[PDB]
C-alpha cells in the first residue's frame, strides 16, 4: 500500500500557535515527504 | 499562481514535465461558537 | 457528531516549461463539489 503523511496536521492539528513554531525545527518534513514519494513511486514500477 | 508554486518547492527556474506535490489545501472556518451554560447569578465567594 | 473540516494534498500536473506554462491541479481525496467556494479570495490561496 502507497500512504501519504501530512506533517502538520498529524503534530499540531487545528493548533495554529502549535504551526507557527514548528517551523523552527527545520526541513524535517520535507525530507519524510520525499521519502514516503519515492517509495509510493516504486510500488507502480513493481507491478509494471 | 501553480507555475510559481513548483518552482519555490524544486528551488529552480525550470520545470520539468511531470507531476509534482506541492503543498496541504483546508477548509477555512466559517465563524465562531461558544456554547456556555444558561444558568446566570452571582457567587458568594467574596464572603470568604 | 464532530467531523473535521475538508483537507488533503495538492498536486500539480505541467509539462515542461519550455513547452509551455499551462498546468493542472489535482486535489487529492477531495470530491469535487467539496472544493471552497473561492470567488474572489476567502482561503489562504494553496495553487489557487
Ligand atoms: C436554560 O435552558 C433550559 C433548557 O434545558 C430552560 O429550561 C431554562 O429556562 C433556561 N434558562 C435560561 C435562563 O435560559
Ligand atoms: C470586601 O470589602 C472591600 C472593602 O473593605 C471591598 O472593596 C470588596 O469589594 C469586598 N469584597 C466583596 C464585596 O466581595
Ligand atoms: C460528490 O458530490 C456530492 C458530495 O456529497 C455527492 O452528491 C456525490 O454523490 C459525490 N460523489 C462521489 C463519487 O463522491
Amino acid at each position: 500500500t502507497k500512504t501519504s503523511v501530512d506533517c502538520t496536521m498529524y503534530i499540531c492539528g487545528d493548533s495554529t500557535e502549535c504551526s507557527n513554531l514548528l517551523l523552527q525545527y527545520g526541513s524535517f518534513c520535507t525530507q519524510l515527504n520525499r521519502a514516503l514519494t519515492g517509495i509510493a513511486v516504486e510500488q507502480d514500477k513493481n507491478t509494471q | 499562481d501553480p507555475l510559481s508554486e513548483t518552482k519555490c518547492t524544486l528551488k529552480s527556474f525550470t520545470v520539468e514535465k511531470g507531476i509534482y506535490q506541492t503543498s496541504n489545501f483546508r477548509v477555512q472556518p466559517t465563524e465562531s461558537i461558544v456554547r456556555f451554560p444558561n444558568i446566570t447569578n452571582l457567587c458568594p465567594f467574596g464572603e470568604v | 457528531d464532530i467531523t473535521p473540516c475538508s483537507f488533503g494534498g495538492v498536486s500539480v500536473i505541467t509539462p515542461g516549461t519550455n513547452t509551455s506554462n499551462q498546468v493542472a491541479v489535482l486535489y487529492q481525496d477531495v470530491n469535487c463539489t467539496e472544493v471552497p467556494v473561492a470567488i474572489h479570495a476567502d482561503q489562504l490561496t494553496p495553487t489557487w
